């Protein structure tokens, strides 16, 4: 459904 | 929200997503009220009925946004959660008395023309605004109707309904902290909050000084754009004390 | 802040939203 948010925010 | 309209490019500047980080979802509105403050509702954060109680790593809060699911590359912020504050009477036992919720973030955002924090209401703004009849604005990307979601932040505009009404309209105990708005049958428009909505923000345009103010944060409703049913609030003012406690301190 | 509740994109460059006037109305 959300595209992918930057990997960076889920580090 | 149910029976409103897209919202303007930054007409809502201070909105929020909070956003689950695992798996990506949405959680609830919330608003910013500082670089580096955020304000929603404690059932966002803390229903021990639902088994809700998240820690700050288990969010991102977005902001900036408009569309719902896309990621806006150059407009949106996402930033992480130094620590979450639940207001300590936050009543989730009963009826959500105290509805409120603090979030610090990990940095300051930037402001920008998407970006900008909504003001808090003085006792005078309150007074003076907090009347039946007086209409407030409420935004989120909360689903379309009670039984369907958004492509962008929605807007609708809601009369503050008198006391007597809302308690009447209601089996739940309503306290001092808690008002609402919407329309009554017989006045033809209609409209609410709905399913992801929550959290964010009823304002209000004061036409005194022409700024914005979040009188309430979206609490509850039973049901979403019912006939004779009202969508419930935070009333924020009442709680500016403990607010402004929490940002003195923390 | 002492900019709180200003819209870059409304109150700040004098523009008006489509609907913030039904508010303006209601306050009687
Ligand atoms: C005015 O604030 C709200 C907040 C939440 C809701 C809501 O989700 N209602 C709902 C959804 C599904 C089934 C029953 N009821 C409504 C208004
Ligand atoms: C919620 O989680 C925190 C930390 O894990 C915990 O200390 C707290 O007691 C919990 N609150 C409730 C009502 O379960
Ligand atoms: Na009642
Ligand atoms: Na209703």
């Amino acid at each position: 459904d959300f595209e992918e948010i930057p990997e960076e925010y889920l580090q | 929200i149910v029976e409103g309209s897209d919202a303007e490019i930054g007409m809502s500047p201070w909105q929020v997503m909070l956003f689950r980080k695992s798996p990506q979802e949405l959680l609830c509105g919330a608003s910013l009220i500082s670089d580096r403050w955020v304000l929603t509702a404690a059932h966002c954060l803390l229903y021990p009925p639902w088994d809700k109680n998240f820690t700050e790593n288990d969010l991102l809060v977005r902001i900036g946004k408009h569309s719902r699911t896309r990621y806006e590359r150059n407009i949106e912020k996402i930033s992480m959660l130094e620590k979450i504050y639940i207001h300590p009477r936050y009543n989730w036992r009963e009826n959500l008395d105290r509805d409120i919720a603090l979030m610090k973030l990990k940095k300051p955002v930037a402001f920008s023309d998407y970006i900008h924090p909504v003001c808090l209401p003085d006792r005078e703004t309150a007074a003076s605004l907090l009347q039946a009849g007086y209409k407030g604005r409420v935004t989120g990307w909360g689903n379309l109707k009670e039984t369907g979601q958004p492509s962008v932040l929605q807007v609708v505009n809601l009369p503050i309904v008198e006391r007597p009404v809302c308690k009447d309209s209601t089996r739940i105990r309503i306290t001092d902290n808690m008002f609402c708005a919407g329309y009554k049958p017989d006045e033809g428009k209609r409209g609410d909050a709905c399913e992801g909505d929550s959290g964010g923000p009823f304002v209000m345009k004061s036409p005194f000084n022409n700024r914005w103010y979040q009188m309430g944060i979206v609490s509850w409703g039973e049901g979403c754009d019912r006939d004779g049913k009202y969508g419930f609030y935070t009333h924020v003012f009442r709680l500016k004390k403990w607010i402004q406690k929490v940002i003195d301190q923390f | 802040e002492a900019d709180c509740g200003l819209r870059p994109l409304f109150e700040k460059k004098s523009l008006e939203d489509k609907t913030e006037r039904e508010l303006l109305e209601s306050y009687i």
